[PDB]
């Protein structure tokens, strides 16, 4: 059961890179490559994310593409690129010039044949291929152009595997540029098709808690990055260690889409607490459930509050009992009854595994389907809206070759997913 | 006697262990070898200039 | 009491190399020959007369020639560690391959050879008392193999006459392919094996594959467990010839037996306790288990299913610790079974056979060491699947003459390929006939 | 910033380096003891050997020619630029990476005594997979440039790895040298003999009287007249060396090379121990007293 | 079973001693021709290339020829020159002028009758002779024109052995010559009657090997005439060492060619690996199979994606198992089964050789009968008749004494070379 990453842009090749070096961590894979690990169970599921290479050597199965070789440079100038091999990098020579329309029709179709013949050659020496999983900004360049691109070939050639991303979306308070939305809206047009799963995350969330939570005094994109992570090791990982209530990227998925379009999920992880504060409170699953169900601690602009949840999940890390678990489901579920969807009798799914991250005696990582996502879409679309009526910067798009009907059918669809989580809230019934 | 017929083949097991190191020591001889190579391009080129 | 073996090309000899390993290492002969012996009395042993004749030195030296057109596997035999035990002579190469042509072995170069072979097997045969069959390993989808396997049978047929040929055959697989033009050559060796035969174990390779990576627990094997396999199934078919036993079981008995018809000759091999060391100590090994695994498909040699098709005879080999009350016991519950059918003229299915001697266990095999085993061969209507795959091989490939110059240029009439192909379409049919139910006919 | 351990090695390349009392070094021997062959770039393959001379003038000259030397200080402060550039490398790991690099490049440590060569592995430790078949080669000390200038004599390929260097005097270990130690120091060919392949015998003495042998590790094609006199005296053809009055031989191992072995060796694997069993439980079960499995011949 | 070597011209006398160099090596051969191997393995089949000289020496079985001396000046100058026997080189007075005229009608017949007198001398002390071996290029003057005429003469006398050539046919873009056409239309007349199997290869697919592959920065011809040596030893690998499945260019003939006039093969060598990713990947029969049907390694510029395998054979060197040889074998043919000719149920055959080329653990050398080839020899009619209609350097040739006639007539045996290879190229299922 292999996972294959894809990490796209410098959004994506920078979080591919912390998240290789923290993986990397916790199986005790030296920057070397060399296996130095001191148990058995670190070893017996090395394969889902390295192969071997010959005398010792593990190799992690990713694929690293960009348009401007600036970050590639930078990541493998970094403490753990050299474990990476050189072949898995691929770049152009000219930038996508912060254009979804470059990216897309231009250099992507130029450059996207050696990117899936590499993506082919990795996913074909599996013994058996599990889902891929995708990381990516939705405000770049080639990130939202070329992912998606690529997201849509992955989907033609292989759609009885899973297909999961992570991604990160602009803000209406801290932009780094003028023309996000028009790329924001025709990604997410893209993703609404080709996802199984996606996972959508802030900066500014990210920035509230390091903020707030850490009470970092001059916090960088490597804390934020960390973070990201932190999450995404954690969804994955009672996928590749033993437990008491197995639990699987599927499973998830089954568990938590009650209609195929629904599939957009929040994140949060709690066991984050400042370097002073630490002392004076124990790990508990009380402190843990309260930690994780506190809408500070999530990593979207939206809160909780103004939605309903339909489903939720959580990952358990750690040896716990499974009574102190259901009991207090149950009791959440039983305080709280006018948040949750009423026609679903059990909206929580949970799973319990042995082993914690390192120096933590227990985690927990929480997905949540809840319909405020519907407020971040909103929010982009009126900005669309408000931009696209005069006209403001398409010559560059429509010189590129694109037909304006490709507009109004991407708000169109917008305007949709939007109406669908809508009527799902639908406070009351009659 | 499957006691024994264990034990030989605990030793065939250790033989190809052997044979696998001694494959290893080999690609990282070729890529010194090449190493080389590239540097006495370089020397020649400097001389020239 | 004595046979001799005759191994011809590539795969004979080297299944050749791993049979002689086995019966030196069964009956005590050391790799130069000698034969320790310690006690001045009971030296009353002549079981090793089967396969060895001694010299007045007291040496012993195998009955077997090597037959090869290419020199190199000799010469690989010839600088060997079972150098000294064969007499050079044995050792027979030629000059230059019949390059994957059947016309090349049986027109053009074979015929040269053939008379030094002939002289070697008289040469053999004058050292005999009891000669009661030759033993034959080829494959029949190599040129050498086909043609000069089926040019020595037809001068051995006629020399010797009424004398028994058995041969061990491999046939090609009918997906895993090594060369292009293995269904010209299978058919054509087929044609000629038909008429001088006594007796045809079809043997198909993919078939060894899945057995050993399925029972065995071996990820990458090669053609040395394959050859070891093989010898293993000899050495029980022999057994019954050199060893004491409570039923025994000659050669003349398998051919009366298991033959019905005398075209209706080709016979199926499956072999019971294939297992590991690590598994050996987890199971017990009943008569009845292994009588039940015999009959599996799983454990077939050959890549057809015989629930598709009807038996008409069975040969039941035991050996090693059986008591013929459970051999019993076992058969008539194998009857009972409603997936194993008989065709309505056979009443009386079987035939048994039981050996004392365990099979032995070879240094650096893969079986595990077993206190008893079974072997079976049985003749069943399922065969006739496996010819009509070739078949449509064949008919696709010759539909454009896809190869034919060679052949034709070499020296064979194009007529030859459509009289082969219609004399084995005459054998399917033989095959279809003969297992119509004779209640259906009234 | 440099560690104490690393300051410890700079001061004993300064002292080792600086011929009598006087507390200056010449560039002289700046230039002959650097070795540029552990250059970080130029083991990677992406610089020239000839452009760290450059350097080397630029770094030191200046001072060179005006105070007749290099002081203590000017070479501290040239390593603590080294450690500057080095902090921002590529390597994953800093420390160890310049304490090795001026190891290398200072050619400090333990070398084998005569013509000073740095071992590979310890030399007490017997030969490891593939350095058991690669042939080693015949190298000693040139006499009309002095020992020190790194220059010598070699013979490619004519001493088999069949023993271990750590069983030698001390004065002969650096005799013989594997292909990839004698880079960084130069080199003078000579020239084969034609004779068959026969294995030679390498004697010599350890006590008036004593000697001691390593049997077979030279080849029959070495040309005599080319080596030194000491040389080919330690060199004697092997029934001669047999038939000296009071000699040892040093244990030697022969190991097999898996490029050039077949695939029907494998038939004939651990025969002659199953061969024995049989024959005694076979002479066993004649004389009687077998209750087990027995023989069933006739 | 012993091979004649022929070396033609300047191109043929290079490749040649690079190809003794790498032979010589193999065999543990020094430069004075005394054996210094060290495995009687090594000697026991030298006598296939070399011949005995009185106690210890070995003899080099090559004819080397040129028009003029300075090539053999430099071979005989080269580290290995000594090796071969002074009277087995053979030289004019006169240089063929770059035409095809020249070398094959006037200082052609005046040299001929020495070559095929050393040749026969040569010949006629072997014990059994195995085929020729023959390397010439196309484009050139005397290689072309007295190569071809060797090759008849050499028809005629020895019709029962083998003829197998090497041949380098003019790039359409890196012309070294003017009147590359003419040669070139001619010498493919010339072989399609005499030859029975020719490998046929393009300077500028070696470029793009070893810029794309191997990355070198700085390529000469020494690289290119060592990828050259590297498959013509690897052909004749299973002639002269053991093997679980020996091998014979007489059973790659008869496997290859379904019918006599499609002789003409594409050759490749996989175990290709770049100067600094080496670390990073085990050689293993998967990574040997993916890498030898990859086009970036084959050395022709058609591409066989625009074309159809009629038949396939791979040589093997190593100890290696059967069962991952014919089980990659069907997987490829049964993924892939639009490419392959449908009325042959079993396109490729594999062999298998114990004895690996020095430091490789493993490798294999690739030999294919593609119709894409048919793209090589279009371009060549194309370029020769625009040239042609107008007589451009015709008054050269014609002014030795050629008939125009003979242009016609090769023009339209080309043409049917070219239709043949386009009827079975372009078959259906109807
Ligand atoms: N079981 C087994 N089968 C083999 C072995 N070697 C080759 N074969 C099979 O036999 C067939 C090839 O026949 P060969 O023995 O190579 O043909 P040949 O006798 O050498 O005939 P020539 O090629 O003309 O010399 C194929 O089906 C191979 O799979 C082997 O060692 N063991
Ligand atoms: N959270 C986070 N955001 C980032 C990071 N790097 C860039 N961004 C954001 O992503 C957007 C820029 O997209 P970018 O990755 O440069 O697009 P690209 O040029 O196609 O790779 C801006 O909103 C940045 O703030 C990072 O490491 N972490
Ligand atoms: N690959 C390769 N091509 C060569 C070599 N020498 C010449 N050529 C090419 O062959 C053509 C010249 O032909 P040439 O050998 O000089 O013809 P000749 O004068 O009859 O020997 C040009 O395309 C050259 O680029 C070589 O060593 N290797
Ligand atoms: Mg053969």
């Amino acid at each position: 059961r292999e996972i294959v990453c894809v990490q796209a842009g410098q959004c994506g090749n920078q979080i591919g890179s912390k998240f290789w070096e923290v993986i990397s961590d916790e199986h005790g894979v030296d920057p070397t490559g060399t296996y130095q690990g001191d148990s058995d169970l670190q070893l017996e599921r090395i394969n889902v994310y390295f192969d071997e290479a010959t005398g010792g050597r593990y190799v992690p199965r990713s694929v690293l593409i960009d348009l401007e070789p600036g970050t590639m440079d930078s990541v493998r100038a970094g403490p753990y690129g050299q474990i990476f091999r050189p072949d898995n990098f691929i770049f152009g020579q000219s930038g996508a010039g912060n254009n979804w329309a470059k990216g897309h029709y231009t250099e992507g179709a130029e450059l996207i044949d050696s990117v899936l013949d590499v993506c082919c050659k990795e996913a074909e020496s599996c013994d058996c291929l599990q889902g891929f999983q995708i990381c990516h900004s939705l405000g770049g360049g080639t990130g939202s152009g070329m992912g998606t691109l690529l997201i849509s070939k992955l989907r033609e050639q292989y759609p009885d595997r899973i297909m999961m991303t992570f991604s990160i979306i602009p803000s209406p308070k801290v932009s780094d540029t003028v023309v996000e939305p028009y790329n924001t809206t025709l990604s997410v047009h893209q993703l609404v098709e080709n996802s199984d799963e996606s996972m959508c995350i802030d900066n500014e969330a990210l920035y509230d808690i390091c903020f707030r939570t850490l009470k970092l005094t001059t916090p960088t994109f490597g804390d934020l990055n960390h973070l990201v992570s932190a999450v995404v090791s954690g969804v994955t990982c009672c996928l590749r260690f033993p437990g008491q209530l197995n639990s699987d990227l599927r499973k998830l998925a089954v568990n938590l889409v009650p209609f195929p379009r629904l599939h957009f999920f929040m994140m949060g992880f709690a066991p984050l607490t400042s370097r002073g504060s630490q002392q004076y409170r124990g790990l508990s699953v009380p402190e843990l459930t309260q930690q994780m169900f506190d809408a500070k601690n999530m990593m979207q602009a939206a809160d909780p509050r103004h939605g309903r949840y339909l489903t939720a999940s959580a990952l358990f890390r750690g040896r716990m009992s499974t009574k102190e678990v259901d009991e207090q489901m149950l009791n959440v579920q039983n305080k709280n009854s006018s948040y949750f969807i009423e026609w679903i009798p059990n909206n929580i799914k949970s799973s319990v595994c042995d082993i914690p991250p390192k120096g933590l005696k227990m985690a927990v990582t929480f997905i949540g389907n809840n319909t405020c996502i519907q407020e971040m879409f909103r929010r982009v679309g009126e900005q669309f809206t408000l931009m696209f009526r005069r006209k403001a910067f398409l010559h560059w798009y429509t010189g590129e070759g694109m037909d304006e009907m490709e507009f109004t059918e991407a708000e169109s669809n917008m305007n949709d997913l939007v109406s669908e989580y809508q009527q799902y809230q639908d406070a009351t019934i009659e | 006697a499957r006691f024994e017929q264990l034990a030989l083949a605990e030793r065939r097991k250790e033989e190809q262990q052997r044979e696998e190191e001694f494959f290893a020591q080999q690609r990282v001889e070729e890529n010194r070898l090449a190493n080389e190579r590239a540097q006495k391009d370089l020397e020649e080129d400097y001389i020239r200039k | 009491r004595e046979a001799i073996c005759i191994h011809i090309g590539q795969a004979g000899c080297q299944v050749g190399n791993a049979c002689w390993e086995l019966f030196c290492l069964e009956h005590g002969i050391q790799p130069d020959g000698a034969m320790p012996s310690d006690k001045t009395i009971g030296v009353e042993d002549d079981a090793f007369n089967t396969f060895f004749s001694e010299t007045g030195a007291g040496k012993h030296v195998p009955r077997a020639v090597f037959l090869d057109l290419e020199p190199t596997v000799v010469d690989e035999v010839r600088t060997g560690t079972y150098r000294q035990l064969f007499h050079p002579e044995q050792l027979i190469s030629g000059k230059e391959d019949a390059a994957n042509n059947y016309a090349r072995g049986h027109y053009t170069i074979g015929k040269e050879i053939v008379d030094l072979c002939l002289d070697r097997i008289r040469k053999l045969a004058d050292n005999c008392t009891g000669l009661q069959g030759f033993l034959v390993y080829h494959a029949v989808g190599g040129g050498t193999g086909s043609g000069l396997g089926a040019l020595l049978l037809e001068r051995l047929s006629v020399d010797y006459g009424k004398k028994s040929k058995l041969g061990y055959t491999v046939y090609p697989s009918p997906q895993v392919s090594t060369a292009v033009v293995e269904p010209y050559n299978s058919v054509l060796s087929t044609h000629s094996l038909l008429e001088h035969t006594d007796v045809a174990a079809m043997l198909d390779n993919e078939a060894i594959y899945d057995l050993t990576r399925r029972n065995l627990d071996i990820e990458r094997p090669t053609y040395t467990n394959l050859n070891r396999l093989i010898g293993q199934v000899v050495s029980s078919l022999t057994a019954s010839l050199r060893f004491d036993g409570a039923l025994n079981v000659d050669l003349t008995e398998f051919q009366t037996n298991l033959v019905p018809y005398p075209r209706i000759h080709f016979v199926l091999t499956s072999y019971a306790p294939v297992i590991s060391a690590e598994k050996a100590y987890h199971e017990q090994l009943s008569v009845s288990e292994i009588s039940n695994a015999v009959f599996e498909p799983a454990s077939m040699m050959t890549k057809c299913d015989p629930r598709h098709g009807k038996y008409m005879a069975c040969c039941l080999m035991y050996r090693g610790d059986v008591v013929p009350k459970d051999v019993n016991a076992a058969v008539a519950t194998i009857k009972t079974k409603r997936t194993i059918q008989f065709v309505d003229w056979s009443p009386t299915g079987f035939k048994c056979g039981i050996n004392y001697q365990p099979p032995t266990v070879v240094p650096g095999g893969d079986l595990a060491k077993v206190q008893r085993a079974v072997c079976m061969i049985a003749n069943s209507t399922a065969i006739a699947e496996v010819f009509a795959r070739i078949d449509h091989k064949f008919d696709l490939m010759y539909s454009k003459r896809a190869f034919v110059h060679w052949y034709v240029g070499e020296g064979m009439e194009e007529g030859e390929f459509s009289e082969a192909r219609e004399d084995l379409a005459a054998l399917e049919k033989d095959y279809e006939e003969v297992g119509a139910e004779s209640a259906d006919m009234d | 910033m440099v560690t104490p351990e690393q300051a410890a090695l700079i001061e004993g390349a300064f002292r080792s380096m600086d011929r009598d009392g006087t507390g200056l070094v010449r560039l002289e021997d700046i230039f002959r003891v650097f070795d540029d062959s552990r250059h970080p770039r130029v083991r990677d393959g992406e610089l020239a050997p000839a452009a760290t001379r450059d350097m080397l003038m630029h770094q030191f000259g200046a001072t060179a020619q005006a105070h007749g030397g290099v002081s203590f200080d000017v070479f501290m402060r040239f390593h603590e630029r080294m450690a500057e550039d080095a902090a921002v490398a590529k390597v994953n790991d800093k420390e160890l990476f310049l304490t090795d690099t001026i190891i290398g490049v200072w050619r400090l440590g333990t070398l084998l005594q005569p013509t000073l060569i740095r071992p590979l592995f310890p030399v007490n430790v017997r030969p490891s997979g593939l350095y058991a078949t690669q042939y080693m080669s015949l190298v000693w000390v040139d006499e009309v440039a002095g020992p020190g200038s790194f220059v010598v004599h070699v013979v490619r390929d004519v001493v088999r790895p069949i023993f271990s260097r750590g069983d030698l005097p001390p004065q002969l270990r650096g005799m013989f040298a594997y292909p990839t130690e004698l880079a960084g120091m130069k080199i003078i060919e000579e020239r084969l003999q034609i004779a068959t392949q026969r294995w030679l015998d390498f004697v010599w003495e350890y006590e008036e009287g004593k000697h001691a042998a390593v049997p077979g590790i030279i080849s029959a094609r070495v040309d005599p007249d080319t080596l030194p006199q000491y040389l080919r005296d330690m060199i004697v053809e092997h029934d001669v060396a047999k038939a000296i009055p009071s000699l040892f031989f040093v244990p030697t191992s022969v190991a097999v090379n898996p490029m050039y072995k077949r695939s029907s060796e494998e038939y004939g694997y651990g025969v002659p121990e199953e061969v024995k069993r049989m024959s005694r439980w076979k002479d066993l079960t004649y004389s009687g007293q077998a209750c087990g499995l027995i023989y069933h011949g006739r």
